[PDB]
């Protein structure tokens, strides 16, 4: 969207991610797997909790009543009360309508942004090991295990162990 | 042959939520901003209370017989209802408005004796079937109707003073007495010219009973006016009358500050609440409601909408 | 030297607009928020309207000369103006401006006929040169100027009660008339001291003529001020008077709820409109408009700025 | 700008591109050519149109008048009443411009945005077969027809079948 | 072996601050969006300004002894202090607010004179130790206290007519007197009953002089209540009365429009502002302030809030 | 953050660079250097300097008193008028308060994207005889002379100059 790549440039989410908000899909010699990034998730989490702590909780002023409910009160005072709580009726429902419009287009392109992190995260911790599918993916040109999987979504890959090995498939 | 890829998550059934640029994104969860369910019933607890049933904050002050349970006391809400009396006797108090909102503000109400005495002369115990008791006629509990001791006599030109002793303001009331015929005006006070004329260091005022013809409520033809003010700490006020004049035999003197509530909701000392309305109680974290425009303490504000939906969650994109 | 280049458009004469950091940014394209051309003409399409031209509202009830063809009917909106007439008669209404803005929110009014009568002893019938009519002296049509018609004549104390028997609310209007010089007085009623009292089961008050000498207004000297209540379905309404009173021959309903315009716009009836002011009508899709603060019916929030553009665009930059 | 592009590392616009906002210019064997990209230019529009929807239509609640035009009204309820239309007019004025503001800052980000994905898009498209000029160019180093430029902004461009070709031309 | 590296600044304390997103980002730096110290004093620089002191804007018009100072002149702010006088003999005006608002808004007033004029049988100067002057008893410098020249005879049907010859609105006060008895009423003026009737082409009221005892202030227990209107340019007001009346020797004109200031807060001449309140001055370029919710001049909007931090840096982080 | 860079990828503020908001670090033959970037700074102050003047200078309506601080005025009217400055109270308060939060937030992720902008500047002026450590550094494949950092922190360094060169120590 605003960060090109949830609805952007990957093309679609994945119901089968239900233990968080990002993840990895993996394929190796092993076969197929598939694990959530719990940082990335509570960075994006955390913000949405700050948006719900600040809609929440406002300390509100005590307001007596100026209308009586039973009796009749006098026709030109209380057109202009009418007058004055309608005005303010439009205003805060105008700005309950921008609130809500505004913070939904942040809360999204934030959900896209930690997105895009991530993967800005593990692009650069590949360096020359591995090059850009152009969907989501890295094509990883080495035998990368189980293991070094695990090492990439920990983000403890050294792709100094693997370079020159990966710098070959390169050509071929 | 090897690779990695990046994802985010995705439901089967979105939320669908408003944005700047797009009235329709379907998102993954949101949440409501506004509040459009209530409580149908007043949430007193924690609440020093008082429920006036059918005896309405005017008739706290001058006494009704509705009334009789509620001429004293101490709290820190007040719940008027739709039925209320305050006038056993047909009437109608000048600047009403003003005045039941300084009692629905007050949290408590004492009475002072105003130590009026009256003596040979003069009937200080008029009573009327319009105001009855235990059961019997009778009156306000807080004012003396009165009337000529004999006959169609002229009424004694009186003098009466309430000084406050006190150090802090009290609300005085009283009545001028409108009756239906000249007849009646006579049989009760003189045919004198009648005045009624108060006045403190702060006010001046002056009344004149009038007679006309007018449909029977409830009851009578006659009507009884009410009048008030505040008088001040160390200040006095006196009455100057030769009959008309419903004399205060107590003032009241408005205690606290309290919170003022009018509605037909039942009480429910269960649950807590800051914010109420005709319907009843409203209780929620959210700062913006649908119920009502008119709403007393401390309340989310008032919009103009069913729902407005805060996304709580990335663009859900399914497949 | 094989190569594919990425770029964005731009114009020649781009559209300056403000943002949060920078007052002065070209962007491509851009439009206006703020309306600030309305029409100069009132947009009367799509509604039964009433033009009152020289009949003022008040006017409609008591029934002026410049109201004979507006004292009934049915509208949705009604549009006075900076002309009008309500008092043929000089003189001035208690609470004018709570009356008509009740008729202008009103969109209709029936007249029900008291029912009064007088008779002997009494002229129902005074006129004067001050409301004329086809041609001739007159008076308003909606009441009936009594005297009493003999003479200098005690005008004798008289009682007419109007019972509502409708299910919904009247409007009872009448008129106290207060005379020039103590000469006056006394030809049109008694050297009697004079009251008039009006009773309902909510109403009640009493009045006086008052002689005075004032400037002369159209016309004449003397004045006539009017008063009016709502009579409740089922309750009645009474007249005790020894002469001064203007007594109502008929009463009115206000039906309906309408928009009331006060303006002097010509009406077109071919353009229809949710908004209107002093100079006209506004029509625009926009949310904010410069043409005044004082608006009617639907319309867009007044702003005190000729101009906020909104980017519709990137930022332009040429070359 | 925000995103680096429109008014960043491009530096200007192409008042000759009048088929879109976006689009690409190609320099190659049979010449060169100029063409606009409808989806990325759809895609901003869109999000411009939604803010105009947002902005024109909303329901307003009715007014009737409470100060008479022709009449002379009391003089505190007057005051009472001019306070409060001023005060009114303070928060709308305030808003409308605080609306405008932000609205156009957002706008043209978005704007921004749009164009930095499109470009991100094609770079992901190339893989290797090219390298970034660094002013919104990519150079490729390998013959690219008019009917392969045509591949890459209908983004049907296979990198694989002109790769080990591109990858030469690297290193002389 | 050769590498560069980018980075940003930071500072050793961050100030912290709010977003959408998080309570407390500690930021590089920030700068305050509410005004909360203002000055203890009121900037008159580049006015001509009025400080009253103890005179109350009211008693301009009248003419009271502490006004001596006030009774005319021309000013773009009015000062008016909590200390102020009014009223040296006792007694109210009946819209007052109103009043004192048309006063204070107006930057000048000058005083037309009369011409009214009574002569033989009755006595145009009385006066009281209530209102004293250099120093003995004396009266309100724009009014006449009119009395029975003789005795406890009865007043003479008087008729004074104030004719406005100029091109602009007057505004002309005057008093009734309510005596303490009906001895006092009958010296001063007759037995006869009382009654002033005020009357112009748009105005026309009457009033009764009222008998009654009162705690006496300061002074005297008799009361002089004070009435207005404005009479419109090239029309009269003709007063009938027969005692009773306090009438007036000179009548007002306010000119232009000023800013009117309430506060006891010390007069400065060497600061500039246009903001202030009871407290004092408000001199800031923020949008927001939190000294008072009451405020006059150009101000900043107020809030509840102490603080309100913007930012003005980038996210801190530090080590 | 936002846009992944402060506070992101970078671990931390430089407390050392006192000349500017943005700059070098930079390692080579004759040592270590800092450098702080004027113009990236300027852009993102401007910025900062355009939310201030908006802040600030407001034309004020001019009000008048309509409650009397000494006299007692009328219950009602009073509490008419007690209710309408609370209510308005209230929105400006509400106001003042989003204004800041939705400030603050833009304020902050435009600093991030400046840095970020700079950043990407570099590395494609970079191409290819360089790559991407992954906390903000990039690591030079050649000889860059204190004149050659030079020309790069001034925009004016020619990677074809040292790109085959470059391309060399790629693969040993
Ligand atoms: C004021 O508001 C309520 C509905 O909100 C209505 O009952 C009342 O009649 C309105 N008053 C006028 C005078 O238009
Ligand atoms: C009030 O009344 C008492 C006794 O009648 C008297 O001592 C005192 O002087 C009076 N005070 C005032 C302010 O009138
Ligand atoms: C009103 O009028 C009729 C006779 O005028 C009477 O029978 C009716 O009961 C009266 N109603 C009220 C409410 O006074
Ligand atoms: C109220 O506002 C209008 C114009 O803004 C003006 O003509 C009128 O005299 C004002 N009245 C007061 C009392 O401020
Ligand atoms: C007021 O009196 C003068 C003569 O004194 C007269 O010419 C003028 O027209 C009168 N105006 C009114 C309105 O009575
Ligand atoms: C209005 O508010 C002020 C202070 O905020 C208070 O002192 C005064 O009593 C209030 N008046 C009414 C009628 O509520």
């Amino acid at each position: 969207g605003l960060f090109g790549a949830i609805a952007g440039f990957l093309e679609n989410g994945w119901e089968g991610m239900v233990d968080g908000w990002y993840g990895f899909r993996h394929q190796n010699a092993q076969g197929t797997g598939q694990a959530a990034d719990y940082k990335s998730t509570q960075a994006a989490i955390d913000q949405i909790t700050g948006k719900l702590n600040r809609l929440v909780e406002k300390t509100n002023t005590e307001f007596e009543s100026i209308e009586s409910e039973f009796s009749e009160i006098e026709h030109q005072i209380g057109n202009v009360i009418n007058w004055t709580k309608d005005s303010i009726t439009d205003i805060w429902t105008y700005q309950a309508e921008l609130l809500v419009a505004m913070e939904n287009q942040h809360t999204i392109d934030m959900a896209d942004s930690e997105m895009l992190n991530l993967y800005e995260r593990v692009r650069k911790q590949l360096r020359q090991n591995a090059e850009e599918d152009g969907k989501g993916c890295f094509e990883i040109y080495h035998a990368c295990d189980d293991s070094c999987m695990e090492s990439i979504r920990n983000n403890t890959y050294d792709h100094s162990q693997y370079r020159e090995e990966a710098l070959l498939n390169r050509l071929n | 042959g090897d690779k990695i890829c990046l994802g985010h998550h995705a439901v089967a059934n979105g939320t669908i939520v408003k944005t700047l640029t797009n009235e329709q994104e379907e998102v993954t969860n949101a949440t409501e901003t506004v509040e459009s369910t209530g409580i149908n019933r007043l949430c007193m607890k924690g609440r020093k209370h008082k429920d006036l049933g059918n005896c309405h904050p005017i008739g706290m002050l001058i006494g009704t017989p509705a009334c009789d349970l509620h001429l004293t006391g101490m709290w820190d809400t007040l719940i008027e209802r739709e039925n209320a009396i305050a006038y056993c006797y047909p009437g109608a108090t000048v600047n009403v408005e003003a005045l039941r909102q300084k009692i629905m503000e007050s949290g408590g109400i004492n009475k002072i004796s105003t130590g009026f005495t009256y003596g040979s002369s003069i009937n200080s115990a008029g009573t009327t079937r319009a105001c009855m008791r235990n059961g019997g006629n009778s009156f306000y509990a807080e004012l003396k109707w009165l009337v000529s001791k004999s006959k169609g006599q002229n009424f004694p030109q009186t003098t009466n003073t309430y000084r406050n002793t006190d150090t802090a303001e009290h609300l005085i009331m009283w009545g001028i007495h409108h009756p239906s015929s000249t007849q009646e005006k006579n049989d009760l006070y003189g045919t004198q010219s009648l005045s009624i004329s108060v006045g403190s260091s702060t006010y001046r005022n002056n009344f004149v009973p009038v007679v006309g013809a007018r449909p029977q409520v409830n009851g009578q033809s006659g009507r009884i006016d009410f009048h008030w003010t505040l008088v001040q700490p160390g200040d006095n006020i006196t009455f100057s009358h030769n009959g008309g004049l419903i004399a205060p035999s107590r003032v009241s003197k408005l205690i606290g500050r309290g919170l003022g509530i009018q509605s037909d909701a039942p009480i429910d000392n269960n649950c807590e609440s800051k914010c109420f309305w005709r319907g009843g109680s409203i209780n929620t974290r959210l700062p913006f409601q649908n119920l009502s425009p008119r709403t007393v303490g401390q309340c989310p504000k008032y919009v103009n909408r069913r729902s407005l939906m805060l996304a709580t969650g990335m663009r859900n994109v399914p497949e």
